[PDB]
């Protein structure tokens, strides 16, 4: 596999990519990954490509606690589409290290969960949405700076960004040139 | 194959169907159609009794395995409508939904066969969900609301509190045809007529 | 189911 | 291709197939249509050919790969129900649940054929199984109730303690025509009527 | 099984369907049939009842879970051709393009049973998308003068603005028979004319 | 496309098709339909066909793959049963279960066309195989049981011993219309009653 | 869509079919309809023609993609059988099996279209092909035996020898509607009775 | 495969992940890892992270079995959802060393079980459930320090833990942040 | 494959699984584990862990069979289910060497076999399973040490013991606690 | 995959094993199997365990040229089920080193082959069959030791041996106990 | 894989096929492949073959940006089509270095999106296609040298060029013969 | 339903 | 089936 | 088929 | 098709 | 639809 033997030597480099779904097997691999970097040299930054729709709010969770728990900077790179738990991971790099090439979009939202299961699941899954979803807009209040209002005005709306718009916002710190 | 049968009189003589018999009767059988397209016929049903005599009971048979809420509601308002009232017999099973059509009955006329069952579960999640934006939100939400109406509906009907029934709701429970009258929804259990 | 039933 | 036929007297010309032909001679046919959605049929007839004469016995034949158990017993309370006696014959096989129906039928009147095939099986996980949250606690308590119901039933109909029905139940014992008698389901076995 | 029912007078004996008696009360029954196929049928339905009595009301049912946008617009049209009043009634649920037809109905003769529910949803993408070249510049744009024709056929039919209208639509606002007529939809809720 | 045909009298003028004549000669044809299903229909012809006249004898043509054992025992006993004579004629091929059909006709009237096949085999594992716990004790027991049954029944129609018809039983025997003569199932093989 | 007609006299007006038609004039037609399921249908023909008048010739009009070899020769058996002459007509073609039925008809009346196409086949594996234990030295041999009888067969209806037909047979020989009456099939190739 | 290869290396570095399912495929799958681990060398640690909704109740009982058997400490950690059997694990590892991350989400429950088989086989795999599950919850007790009492109230009903609440209640001994 | 590589590191530390099914399938892939360990080193044991349902009688005895050949020891591990043969191949290995971890259920009983093919067949097949259950049932005899009638009359019935009680009946010398 | 890994080891060990089916696939598996054992070393002898029902007569009969042709003893054993073509190649082994274990079953029957074809390739292939069987049954009076008579009188009928009876019959040399 | 081998002794050469697609999968693909080989030398040029239809306009500038980034010179060769974002890459390649073969045709045109999703969600792809589809044909005026209003004409009509026209148009500086 | 619809 | 049922 | 069935 | 059949 | 159709 062509596909596989690129990014394991990209691993080797420290580069990860996040380049669809953000599910709980998507964000198993992140984990996996950025534990292993980490484990092997936590003195060294980690850079993570993204181009992804997003997913399960849940799943983006687990890959931003990992970034958070490894004891090295994390870059993030905003390479394409960084929508949902995409954007809220590109905002979560390391401040002063999260990047966006110039045409990359950017989109503020919620992950809108997914229903299942019978009327007392759904009844719980709907509240421990409402729960994880005003941590996710209070941790985007303090990525980008803004007030937890105006995150909010912008969540729940699909409202994209563009790369430059994204900076100016406060998602990403830098734009990258050539 | 449902056998057809003859009857017949000094006017002449009819081919008739069970059902259609039953149908003379003013007897509306429900069955395993549980289909939002079914809960149409029953109305059409109720409608055309009232028509031909007001002021006679209609009596529904209900053996069914629930259905959809949404449609079943349908009939639920239909039955409450309809001047005449409805007496209902749970012949076999009368599960979910179906346990809220039987409730839904004139009191002192709402029937169970000995070893009827009677299931109270959660109102599924069916119908229109082609695919609301926020279905988490909005379906999470439609949801709630169906929980509710279920839960008043039977408690306007048993007399429980309506939180008590979500906490039976919530369980699945299944009451026996016995069961089922000492918790509000049958007010008595059928003897077996038996000439021997 | 008669009576009461009709 | 069932073929019909024709009958006539001085009052006119009837064609009739063979089923309604049974029907107009009171019995019923319960053959491998062990659906819900036939217990449905089973029902009506049994009303209507009560209702047509209601001290006239219904006959049942039985030939059938049992069926689901909640429908079924929606039969056996309305052939219990039903003021006419009713006779059961057991052609062919009565498997499972439609051995509970054929010891139904009013002692001293339960009857097969000298090749006929009665199977006590255990009440299967059917029906409304649509997805009760402890499906381990629920469905596995509502098939106690099922196979207590089974064993009660058969215990009625059959002089055997419910315990020993258990036993045979669960082994899947088969029972021969002339079994059949010795167990308790089956009063008499038929003799062949033949003229050479 | 819809049954069948025979009425009599002094002229002769007619057996008829519920859905062929309502359409002789000049009902119109509108149900799951909600594919472009079943406009025919509804406006075929229009056209007659319109011919056999101009100055007669005809009363729409509505319980059903939308449909085709193309298609219920041609009923819509249909329906304000038409030169007898329409009234409506919705059972059940009303569910996005048939909010529209519920909402359709002479102003002072929208009604609705007490649980029905009213959904306003967006026009899908359907019907004629077979591939038109630049699916993204011309279904995107089809796609928003279907939008644009709800939005405005609600304006002229509930006082609201078409503005108002989107934004309730763009959510999937969902009212209940109450609140439809405080939305404008429903002119009134139908009370329950039990006689006991 | 089985065309029908006008048969008339200075009655009236009957419209009919073939096997609905062949039915009114007392002719059951016994087809391709080998299914439990349709082994209640030939049980319900037999019935018929002795109820109109007990003393007539009733000719089955037998073309036919087998079949299910349990249900064409039932046919078996119903033949048994019946008052009147029962003639058989295998056309084409009596497979397996319906050589024992044919050889279940009285004495001196089994009869076959010339290029008749004849096809003994074992019974098959079919029917009621649903998942009896140990299914090789137990279905493997009840096989025992019916090829006891066919060799036996066989042994009483053929006079071969029952050890006899095992052997050729177990090896998929296939006799020729003569061959099946001096084997027992047939008493003669038809001529052709050609005029030239 | 085959369209009916209505054909009057004196007497009354009568509405038929095609085919219905034709079997009023004495002719079968044997289509694409090659199943054990069809055989059935062309005996019971055969037998209601001989019965409505015994001496007259009977027309089969052969358009087949042959059949199953065990059925054909069950409507072989009953082609032989019935006293009336029986004369086919080949249309279109005469495939494998359906050209042995052909051949059958009585010599003098074989008869076909100058574009008719007849095909000469060994018999298929096919009906009751279960799963005879040795299936290669029982089907096989029983393919040896259904060789044997289509080649024996023929020759007593075309004068080759069988040896003949078998190396024509092996090799699926095609004979046009000429070469057909020269092999011995056909006794007449028909003209093209046209009046201009 | 980069997914297989990523834990490869982690599995070398003593860290072993339970993802999905809790089944008796995956449950054969960490017994074997645990077994290899314990196997190469018994002085150290071996780190389990819980990303799961859990599963069998049986396969979870063959994962604590192995897990108590390995002679070396196992550290547990919650780094998403932790339910069910999940929930059992994550409590289930040696007492100091179990952890969560702030968004991990603790369900102290039962698995259902799953009904198969004929009413004979039904009415003893419900039997036999009910005597797991008491074990189940005895060992909660002990992994929390609740009575037993508690421990049911809560087990018998879709009650979710947050991470801090996880921590207070006693399945985890401390939340990760940095 | 993690799970392939995981076996195979383990196959040489002399660990060898029966997870599941006990089929031909099965069988054929432990009667080549064993026969190669043995033929690698006959002077070591190998360490047999059973986690399994069961299957084919015949299956059972191909494995059980090659245990008895190979001329070294084998220790044998309930580490969760060891139901009818997997129970055979837990109480078949060396006396003195039969472990159960403390959650492990025994399940002795019989495979059911399975009916197949014609009537002549199924009646063979009949008979070849009961000349081989009454083999299974005179070693139950032997690897237990109880009265064959006792065997019989556990075995006939879907009886289950705990690990515990599995000690007590002889299936299991020793509990493995730590 | 642990599977083949296994048998690969084995081949080494110069052990062969014919699990299933033996239809054309397998035995041209066999036979490159054989060719290879033998090409790389002719002074060893192959170890060929057999635990299969059996197959096409043609495909047995290509393993067994190919067991005569490589100029090595073939040791075989019984180690589970020796039907029909399994038989065969059991008993076509090294006089003195046919072997079975206590609980293989060997059935000498024969293959029946398989109808394919039009009436004309049918006709056909059931005088191969025959011929071939023929042949079959005088290689088993060859390997056995009995009179051709008997070998038909067993050999079309579904008649089992157990191992003890296969060695008296003259089947296998040796039963192998520990 | 033959296929995935010859790609990987390709790439080592400082080689990468754009073959397909142009999907998320395949910019993702790419953009790993130009990341990597930037990072392991950026003092060497890549050469970038192009024989594909195009696909998402997003997808196309996720892998524009990608080789924009890389800091070295990207050269691209047209060894067939490029078409819709296949041509955009083709002429986004360094000046000198766009190369064309003789038969290579290449196309300017748009993507043409796709439409998915509800009403508010359609009406939001549209927009987002427009603003990026001008995006396209702004660079793709930069890469030609052409009138804004040139490139529109041309854009929105299927009009091919062959390798000769697209040399005058500006797509390609050479065409390469031997 | 009437009245008003009949 | 008479006598006796019918 | 007569005589004899019919 | 006549004559001669019909 | 008249007028004028028809």
């Amino acid at each position: 596999s062509l596909t596989d033997s690129v990014y394991e030597r990209l691993l080797s480099e420290r580069i990860i990519f996040l380049g669809s779904e953000v599910n709980d097997e998507i964000a198993n691999r992140l984990c996996a990954q950025i534990l292993l970097l980490a484990a092997e040299d936590a003195s060294k930054d980690i850079s993570l490509y993204i181009n992804s729709p997003g997913g399960s709010i849940s799943a983006g969770m687990a890959i931003y606690d990992t970034m958070v728990l490894a004891p090295c900077d994390i870059a993030t790179y905003a390479m394409g589409m960084a929508a949902s738990m995409g954007e809220f991971l590109l905002a979560a790099g390391t401040k002063g290290k999260r990047y966006a090439l110039p045409h990359a979009r950017i989109l503020m939202h919620q992950p809108l969960g997914g229903v299942t299961g019978s009327a007392a699941d759904i009844a719980i899954q709907a509240e421990q949405f409402a729960v994880i979803k005003k941590e996710m807009f209070r941790l985007n209040a303090e990525f980008t700076g803004q007030p937890i209002e105006r995150i909010e005005a912008d969540s729940d709306r699909d409202r994209w960004f563009t790369a430059a718009e994204a900076l100016e916002y406060g998602f990403v710190d830098h734009i990258i040139t050539r | 194959i449902l056998p057809s049968f003859i009857e017949h009189s000094s006017f002449g003589v009819k081919e008739s169907n069970p059902y259609n018999k039953l149908f003379e009767e003013r007897i509306i059988f429900l069955g395993v159609q549980v289909d939002d397209a079914s809960a149409n016929d029953i109305m059409a049903q109720l409608l055309v009794l009232e028509s031909l005599d007001p002021d006679r009971d209609i009596t529904m048979y209900i053996n069914s395995p629930g259905g959809g809420f949404t449609s079943l509601m349908a009939i639920y308002d239909t039955m409450q409508y309809v001047r005449a009232d409805i007496q209902t017999v749970c012949l076999g099973q009368a599960a979910s939904a179906a346990a809220v059509l039987l409730a839904a009955g004139t009191p002192g006329k709402r029937m169970a066969l000995p070893n009827a069952r009677v299931l109270i579960h959660q109102p599924s999640l069916s119908g229109v969900i082609q695919g609301q934006f926020s279905d988490l939100e909005i379906q999470a939400a439609e949801i709630e609301r169906m929980r509710t109406l279920m839960e008043t509906t039977l408690a306007r009907h048993t007399g429980k509190d309506a939180g008590v029934i979500r906490k039976d709701t919530d369980r699945d429970k299944i009451l026996t045809a016995e069961e089922a009258k000492d918790y509000g929804i049958i007010d008595t259990v059928l003897e077996y007529r038996k000439l021997s | 189911f008669t009576p009461x039933a009709p």
